[PDB]
């Protein structure tokens, strides 16, 4: 189901919480952020979930790159 | 940590 925190893989090994960040500014005001570097993902809190749903359906089209290397994105078990 | 999450968080905020 679409939820408000969106799961991302497959993350540079030193990506920048900025960057993180300014996956879902496009898309609306980003509430909260959790970074796994051990396992190169992290998590993403938007404030409406509507905002969640055009991440995904955006990046279903248009790749979700950071700094040149593309990366894998999903909605969560929040 | 938690901190540079917040910071930056506030930054954009
Ligand atoms: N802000």
């Amino acid at each position: 189901p679409p939820s408000r925190v969106i799961h991302i893989r497959k993350l540079p090994i030193d990506v920048t919480e900025g960057e993180v960040i300014s996956l879902g500014l496009p898309f609306g005001k980003v509430t909260n952020l959790l970074m796994l570097k051990g396992k190169n993902q992290a998590f993403i809190e938007m404030n409406t979930e509507e905002a969640a749903n055009t991440m995904v359906n955006y990046y279903t089209s248009v790749t979700p790159v950071l700094r040149g290397q593309p990366i894998y994105i999903q909605f969560s078990n929040h | 940590n938690q901190l540079r999450a917040q910071x930056a968080l506030q930054x954009v905020n």
